[PDB]
């Protein structure tokens, strides 16, 4: 007994120094999904301008459109991130919360820190692309919520008194703010989330109405497999953004099955490797960890086709698996060893696909 | 006595309940139940063709005279012929040795149709019991014959239809390699792989069994994903099976008649034109009034042709009633009406499975793109809209062709058949496809476009419209159910909109290309509405086209011809009536004239009460019913299709009677 | 050469404000058993008795018969658990544990106290069935344990040892506690055990003989996964105990297989689900996670079926996946998407199959 998922993949690199990539993805699986709600759908838009070359501060906005068992759920953030200091970035942004009849706004100030354990120069000697960086990082928080609802002045009032009665309230916490299957996954991507610390929880007036008031500031460490972590630097190509990117994604799920469609451009897609080559950007590992959760349930076959288009004068020195065919500056994956490694990794497996290309 | 009337109203409405012909649908029946039902109708069938065999007998073992000729029969004796279980012999003992071989094959489909429905019996009603070794068997997990079923299935059995259609194939193979043993074995046809001889038809049932087998072991191990929903309802799956096995039908019936006239099948089609057939019904001896025939005979009376006794069959000849190609028209026709039946019911029944989903919300749930890609309104609308588009800018021009080469034939407003459409002919590429390509030729082709167009309308509709349609999103208003008569007068009135009746204007759409084959295998003109009367031009077509064949009549005088051969026979014309009779009563039924019959049928009621009551001492109250507007179009449906091709069959069983002389002009 | 399991389910339910149901459910699986030791087999027997209807007192009974490696292994429980209040629940029982040779008595006077971390309107008014609700239960433990054998008094002494000479006995009693795999279970379920508190460890006379008697208390929070905290109310239909209910279940394992039956009638199968409408209550999750964790092991083919029978007048208005087939007053499920939903459960997942039946 086996289902049959189809997908679609496409990278375009451009030349030169530079790091843009177009990256186009298609998918459509036959499996029940793992979700104890259906039918679950969900639509997510990310863009990103750059406010100033100087200072290195860039506007990024998040939009999530999700229906959820007919409910309909919405959260909108836009934020204002730059690169402070190697380990601090610093974040102003504002959102907004709406599920069904309920909605609530929120305001945040906040600074992110991020140390490895360890800096060694022999391990940048001897290991040409590292993977695994062992560290640590630490969030300060200063959300700004309005208490214009009954419900919202209730869940402070009951947050209050938890906190004064409950002396386990930093400890607990972390069972409510990863709910459901969401706790396992911090296990399983070898990620430890420390107890928050509520610097101050103080009501300050506001125009509107009165604004309940959160400063808190809380750290999680990762044993390597984290990508926030081990690749700090790399999320954020804030001086590669020349011109606005935008990711845009989708998907629809219910009893029947899951359809999937991204599309988006951004840079640091391509990151050089040593010796004159260029190499796509080594996978994420906290999203096929954390799709290994869900993608043991049902046994299917793999129906992939992974399109890449590079530069003029450009053409691969190396790629495993090897392309099955090729078409002049484009290279085609599908079938044989590719489809292994996407059976592999649709699955939770993390070996290596690399694919260096020099001019 | 309202209230107790009104109980009667309400035991015959027009809200879901339980009906007569709805009590073996899918819904009410699991998988081992559609496999019992199909085994005893198998068995019931090989009863049925058991008896086209005994009655094809002319002569008995015993040597007595035995069956006069019958249409049932007639087309399966080129069959029998071409497989040696028949012969054409004038010899009456080859006639006595036939009857022999048909009398056992008769007796031997009776008792493997006898084990066909004993295993349907037992399979309907899960008593699937071994009377030999006391165990029982299961329907999920199965060895399937033991040992074989092993080497090749794993020793498993499917447990979804996707994975049954694997052994289905592999099972289809053991009938391929069986039929190939028979023909060989008890038939004695070798396989000789050329394709002019009957032992041509041993040699690929092996290859097909080949293909076959492989490809069931392929589906085995691989079933295939496509139209997974199928899976989950047995009436998915059904309807798709017969919107498959219509389409194929109708490539039998066009197979069967480019083949049934090739060289090749001349010893068995072609080949009965010089055979004398008594058919029942046809005209017998007649008898003077005063026609008394006694032991010593022929006294005191008189009789006509005196060369046979009295009131029996006459002699009738192959070639001048052209019984070859009758039947031929008989076999392709049937294959054709049945394939285009079938297709109606496929999507028929197909959106009467759309609108339980829609009514349930699995229509947003399906992920095939054989639902995906159809649920788009603005898609539907392109759809349907090219469809209406092609069938107008289609039926427009070639019933304008049809039209102005009538008018032309007739000398109407001083226009002679020169300017008529003479010249139009299939395009040198596609001549191939005709005998003496001629206008005829392409009105037909683009006839039957347009008529498939046409009839295509009412089947997309079915299958977009099952629940919702622009029109009704836009008046907000759902429909329920597929049977749903009208939702009353509102909006200028609203009735006809349900599936059901949307299947019923594909029928009665249906009857004209299903009439363009009638016409057309008849050798009845087409390119105009009158061609051969004696009149103006008429009979002025085979010379001004260049005709090889002479048609018999045109669309009008189509039926004054076929008929004089029909008036003849005193059976043919008692179909001429039946057939006629049951199609009119249809117009009682299918005119919105509902309601006038019940408050008739009250007074009916009314009056049957007080007659009873004044004559005699009892009370009758029978409380006349009445039908249903959806159980009207129902009945109205079956009347008109129904009595539509009763006569039909009149025009292809009274004879072929087109010839091989083209008329000269009339001059 | 491919493995197959065989199964077969039912539901009969009565009409009305009725939540009675029966459940008989028929299994049999070619794969070997988990358990490192074989052949196990096991029968378990449950009875519920109504003691009064205004207390809301009921008698529970509940009788294990399990050999195991050729070890006759036998648990027996009687208790008397009433409802309380909204969150707490207090139960007095007496149980036997025998094992081979060795058998002990107890008698236990204990509480249970379920808090959910937040009680919101809008939650409750913008969902009209929540699945995850975020939670934390305290047992109050009074266990009264006679030491009439040798070995008794030796596992005390060495308790009390202990306890008096390692500081960390609260900690790592909970990996003696959840003895092999149950201990990974509970990262699994997202369930957090809390550490043990003594609050003492008195042996005190008794006609018999001397009696070790332990009164301790501990917690434990599930994320929203655990259907003891998300579903306290739901578990203990005691009101609707009208007349005594029975599940009966056992099952045969060894390298071979497993073989399994269960047959028994309750209340609480069927709930209000809102608009005059009845619904099957939301399948238990912990059992499907816990058996993700065993099934996991070996390519099975499934062949399920589950028939449901409703009451004279009540007919389903929507049920995804949909009943392969329709017979009079019962529905059936076989196949297709269901036999993809069971092959979905059966590993782990927790995927919704909803009924929904109106009169
Ligand atoms: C997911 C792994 C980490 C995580 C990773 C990071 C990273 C990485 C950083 C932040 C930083 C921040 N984090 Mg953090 N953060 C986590 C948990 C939290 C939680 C929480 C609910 O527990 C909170 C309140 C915060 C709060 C914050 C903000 C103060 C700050 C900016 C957020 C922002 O603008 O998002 C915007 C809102 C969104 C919805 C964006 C979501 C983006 C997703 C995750 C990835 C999209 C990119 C896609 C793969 C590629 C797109 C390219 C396009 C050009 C965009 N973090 C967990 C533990 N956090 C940032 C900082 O340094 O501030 C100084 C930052 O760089
Ligand atoms: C005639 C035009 C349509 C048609 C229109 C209808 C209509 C209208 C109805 C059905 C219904 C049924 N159809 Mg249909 N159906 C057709 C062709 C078929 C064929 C086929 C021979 O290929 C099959 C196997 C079926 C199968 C079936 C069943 C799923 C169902 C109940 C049958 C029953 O009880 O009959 C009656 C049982 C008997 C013993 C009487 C004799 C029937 C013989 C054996 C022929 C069977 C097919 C025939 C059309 C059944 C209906 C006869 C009515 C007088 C219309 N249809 C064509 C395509 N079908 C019903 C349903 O529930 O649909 C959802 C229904 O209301
Ligand atoms: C399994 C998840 C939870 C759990 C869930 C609950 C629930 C739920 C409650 C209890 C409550 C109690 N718990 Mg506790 N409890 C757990 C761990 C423990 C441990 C331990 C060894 O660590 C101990 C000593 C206790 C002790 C106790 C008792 C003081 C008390 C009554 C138990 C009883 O009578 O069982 C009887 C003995 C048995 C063997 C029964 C086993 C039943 C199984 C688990 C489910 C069977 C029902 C079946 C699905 C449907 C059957 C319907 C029929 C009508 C029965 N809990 C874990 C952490 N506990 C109860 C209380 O509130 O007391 C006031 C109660 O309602
Ligand atoms: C080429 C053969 C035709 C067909 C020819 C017929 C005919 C003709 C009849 C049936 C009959 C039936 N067929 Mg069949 N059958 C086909 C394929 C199917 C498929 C499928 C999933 O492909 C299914 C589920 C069925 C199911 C069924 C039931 C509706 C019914 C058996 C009930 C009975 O015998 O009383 N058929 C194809 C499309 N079947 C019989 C019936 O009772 O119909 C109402 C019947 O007379
Ligand atoms: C099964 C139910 C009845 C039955 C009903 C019929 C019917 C109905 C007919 C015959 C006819 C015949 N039967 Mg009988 N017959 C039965 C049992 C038998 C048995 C036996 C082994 O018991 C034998 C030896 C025969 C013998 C014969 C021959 C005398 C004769 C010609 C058969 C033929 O052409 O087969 C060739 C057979 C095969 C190649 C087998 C496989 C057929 C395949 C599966 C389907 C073809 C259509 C397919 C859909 C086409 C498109 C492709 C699609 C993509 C799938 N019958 C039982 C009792 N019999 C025929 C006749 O008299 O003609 C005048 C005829 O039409
Ligand atoms: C033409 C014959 C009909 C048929 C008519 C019968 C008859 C007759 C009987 C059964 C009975 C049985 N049927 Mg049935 N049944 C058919 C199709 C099937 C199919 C299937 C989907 O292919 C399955 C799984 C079954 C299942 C079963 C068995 C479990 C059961 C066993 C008792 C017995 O005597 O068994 C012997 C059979 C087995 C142990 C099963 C394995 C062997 C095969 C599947 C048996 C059917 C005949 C075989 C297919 C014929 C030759 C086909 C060639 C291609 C020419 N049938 C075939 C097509 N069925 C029995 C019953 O109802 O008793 C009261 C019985 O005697
Ligand atoms: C002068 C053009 C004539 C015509 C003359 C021919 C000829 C000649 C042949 C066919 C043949 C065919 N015709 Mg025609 N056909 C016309 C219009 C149509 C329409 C249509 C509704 O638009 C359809 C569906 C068909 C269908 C078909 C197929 C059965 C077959 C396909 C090959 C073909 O056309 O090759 C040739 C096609 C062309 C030379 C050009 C086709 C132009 C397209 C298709 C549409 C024409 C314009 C349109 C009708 C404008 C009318 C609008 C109205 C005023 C509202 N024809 C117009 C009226 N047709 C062949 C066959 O086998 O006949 C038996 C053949 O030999
Ligand atoms: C032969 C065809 C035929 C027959 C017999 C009838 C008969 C009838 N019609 Mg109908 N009707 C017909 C065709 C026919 N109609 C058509 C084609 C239409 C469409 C325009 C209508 C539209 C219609 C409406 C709108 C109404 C009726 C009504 C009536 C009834 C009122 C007359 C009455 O009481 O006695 C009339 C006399 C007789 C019936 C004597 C019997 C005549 C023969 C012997 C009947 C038996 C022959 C029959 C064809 C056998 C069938 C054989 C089978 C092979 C088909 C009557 C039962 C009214 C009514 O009360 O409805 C209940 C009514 O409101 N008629
Ligand atoms: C429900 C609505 C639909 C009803 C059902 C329609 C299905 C039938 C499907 C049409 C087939 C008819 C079948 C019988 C086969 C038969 O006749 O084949 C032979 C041959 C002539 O043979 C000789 O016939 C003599 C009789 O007079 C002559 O004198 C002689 O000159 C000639 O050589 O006919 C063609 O070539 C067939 C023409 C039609 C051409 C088909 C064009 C259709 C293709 C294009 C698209 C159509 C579909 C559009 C989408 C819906
Ligand atoms: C003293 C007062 C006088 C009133 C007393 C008596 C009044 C008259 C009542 C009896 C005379 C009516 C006789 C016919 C009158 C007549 O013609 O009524 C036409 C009739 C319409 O019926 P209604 O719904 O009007 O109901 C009439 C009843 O109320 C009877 O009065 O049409 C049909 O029933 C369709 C056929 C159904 C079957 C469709 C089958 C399709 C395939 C065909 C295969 C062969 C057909 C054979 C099938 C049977
Ligand atoms: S006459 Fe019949 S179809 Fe017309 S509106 Fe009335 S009920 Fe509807
Ligand atoms: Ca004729």
């Amino acid at each position: 007994d086996v289902t049959t998922a189809h997908s679609d993949y496409e990278i375009v690199l451009e030349g030169g120094s530079s790091s843009w990539g177009k990256v186009k993805a298609r998918a459509k699986v036959n499996a029940p999904p793992a979700s104890p709600l259906l039918p679950a759908d969900c639509d997510v838009k990310l863009n990103v301008k750059p406010l100033d070359p100087a200072k290195g501060f860039v506007r990024i906005s998040a939009v999530f459109e999700s229906i959820v068992d007919s409910t309909k759920n919405k959260l909108t953030i836009e934020a204002d991130i730059a690169n402070e200091t190697k380990e601090r970035r610093i974040s102003v942004g504002e959102g907004m919360v709406s599920v069904g009849d309920f909605s609530h706004t929120f305001s945040f100030e906040g600074s992110v820190v991020n140390l490895f354990y360890y800096r060694s120069d022999a391990v940048r000697r001897n290991v040409p692309n590292p993977i695994y960086m062992q560290g640590r990082q630490f969030h300060d928080i200063l959300m700004k919520v309005p208490l214009d609802n009954n419900d919202l002045i209730d869940t402070w009032e009951g947050t209050v008194k938890a906190i004064g009665s409950t002396g386990a309230f930093n400890d607990w916490i972390r069972d409510f703010w990863f709910i459901g299957p969401a706790f396992t996954a911090l296990n399983e991507g070898g990620q430890r989330i420390s107890r928050i610390e509520v610097n101050g929880l103080n009501t300050e007036s506001g125009p509107k109405g009165p604004v309940g008031v959160s400063r808190w500031r809380f750290s999680h460490g990762g044993s390597g497999m984290v990508d926030s972590i081990s690749r700090w630097a790399e999320l954020f190509p804030s001086d590669k953004l020349n011109r606005p990117a935008q990711v845009e994604a989708g998907f629809r799920s219910d009893s029947q099955g899951i359809e999937v469609k991204v599309d988006g451009e951004f840079p640091g897609v391509s990151v050089d490797a040593g010796g004159g080559l260029r190499r796509i950007l080594n996978h994420p590992l906290i999203p096929l960890v954390h799709h290994g959760m869900v993608g043991k349930f049902n046994n299917f076959n793999v129906d992939a086709q992974l399109k890449v288009v590079l530069p003029k004068g450009y053409k691969i020195r190396y790629a495993a698996p090897q392309y099955r065919s090729q078409n002049l500056e484009e290279y085609r994956w599908s079938g044989g060893a590719y489809a292994r490694w996407v059976e592999h990794v649709c699955k939770g497996g993390v070996g290596q696909f690399e694919i260096l290309y020099a001019q | 006595d309202a209230a107790k009337m009104r109980r009667f109203l309400f035991q015959r409405t027009e809200t879901r309940s339980t009906k007569w012909y709805q009590i073996f649908d899918t819904e009410k029946l699991d998988d081992e139940q559609v496999v019992g039902g199909h085994l005893a109708l198998l068995g019931v069938l090989g009863f049925i063709m058991g008896i086209y065999y005994i009655s094809g007998i002319q002569v008995f073992p015993w040597g007595a005279p035995g069956f006069h000729d019958n249409w049932f029969y007639l087309t399966i004796k080129p069959r029998m012929v071409s497989l040696g279980i028949d012969t054409y012999s004038t010899k009456t003992a080859d006639l006595e040795a036939a009857g022999a071989r048909l009398l056992g094959w008769a007796a031997f489909h009776f008792l493997v149709g006898s084990v066909l429905i004993f295993g349907g019996w037992r399979h309907w009603t899960h008593n699937l019991t071994n009377p030999f070794t006391g165990r029982c068997g299961n329907f999920r997990d199965f060895r399937f014959l033991g040992k074989f079923g092993d080497v090749v299935f794993n020793g498993t059995s499917a447990k979804s239809y996707k994975e049954a259609l694997g052994p289905h194939a592999v099972y289809m193979s053991l009938l391929f390699l069986g039929w190939g043993i028979v023909m060989w074995a008890i038939l004695g046809f070798a396989p000789i792989p050329d394709f002019q001889t009957i032992n041509s038809e041993t040699f690929m049932s092996f290859v097909f069994a080949v293909i076959f087998f492989a490809l069931g072991i392929y589906w085995w191990n691989n079933p295939p994903n496509a139209a997974i929903h199928l899976n989950d309802d047995m009436k998915a799956a059904f309807s798709v099976h017969l919107t498959a096995i219509g389409y194929i039908n109708i490539a039998l019936g066009c197979i069967a008649f480019v083949a049934f006239q090739q060289p090749s099948f001349a010893p068995y089609y072609k080949e009965l034109d010089k055979l004398v057939f008594y058919l029942y019904g046809e005209p017998f001896n007649r008898v003077s009034f005063n026609f008394v025939e006694q032991g010593g005979k022929v006294i005191s009376g008189a009789k006509e042709f005196a060369d046979f006794p009295a009131y029996a069959i006459l002699p009738k000849s192959g070639e001048a009633f052209g019984m070859a190609r009758v039947v031929t028209n008989l076999i392709v026709f049937n294959h054709i009406i049945c394939g285009v039946l079938y297709v109606f019911a496929g999507v028929y029944h197909g959106g009467q499975y759309l609108l339980k989903i829609q009514l349930n919300g699995m229509y947003n749930q399906i992920k095939s793109i054989w639902i995906t890609k159809g649920r788009d309104q603005e898609v539907q609308v392109k759809i349907l809209g090219t469809v209406m588009a092609l069938c107008f800018a289609t039926m427009l021009s070639v019933y304008a062709v049809i039209v102005w080469n009538t008018i032309c034939e007739l000398n109407i407003f001083g226009t002679n058949i020169t300017m008529s459409f003479y010249w139009l002919k299939p395009l040198p590429i596609f001549q191939w496809m005709f005998a003496d390509p001629s206008i005829n030729d392409w009105v037909m082709a683009h006839v039957i476009t347009a008529g498939s167009l046409f009839s295509l309308i009412a089947l997309v509709r079915i299958a977009f419209f099952a629940h919702t349609s622009p029109l009704w999103d836009d008046l907000g208003l759902k429909k329920n159910s597929y049977s749903f008569p009208c939702l009353g007068p509102v909006y200028g009135g609203t009735c006809g909109v349900s599936i059901q009746d949307q299947l019923w204007f594909a029928m009665l759409w249906g009857i004209k290309g299903l009439s363009a084959v009638c016409w057309y295998i008849d050798g009845a003109w087409i390119a105009s509405m009158m061609y051969g009367v004696p009149a103006a031009d008429a009979k002025a077509w085979d010379s001004i086209a260049h005709l090889h064949h002479h048609y018999t009549s045109g669309i009008f005088y189509y039926f004054w011809t076929e008929t004089v051969t029909i008036f003849s026979s005193s059976h043919l014309s008692t179909i001429l009536m039946i057939g006629h009779l049951v199609w009119f009563i249809s117009f009682a039924v299918w005119f919105e004239d509902r309601g006038s019959r019940l408050e008739g049928a009250d007074i009916q009621t009314r009056t049957i009460r007080w007659l009873g009551k004044k004559f005699l001492n009892r009370d009758v109250n029978f409380r006349f019913p009445v039908l249903t507007i959806s159980d009207s179009k129902l009945a109205g449906t079956f009347l008109y299709f129904g009595g539509t091709f009763m006569l039909v069959f009149l025009f292809l069983a009274n004879g072929f009677y087109q010839t091989n002389s083209p008329l000269p002009p009339p001059v």
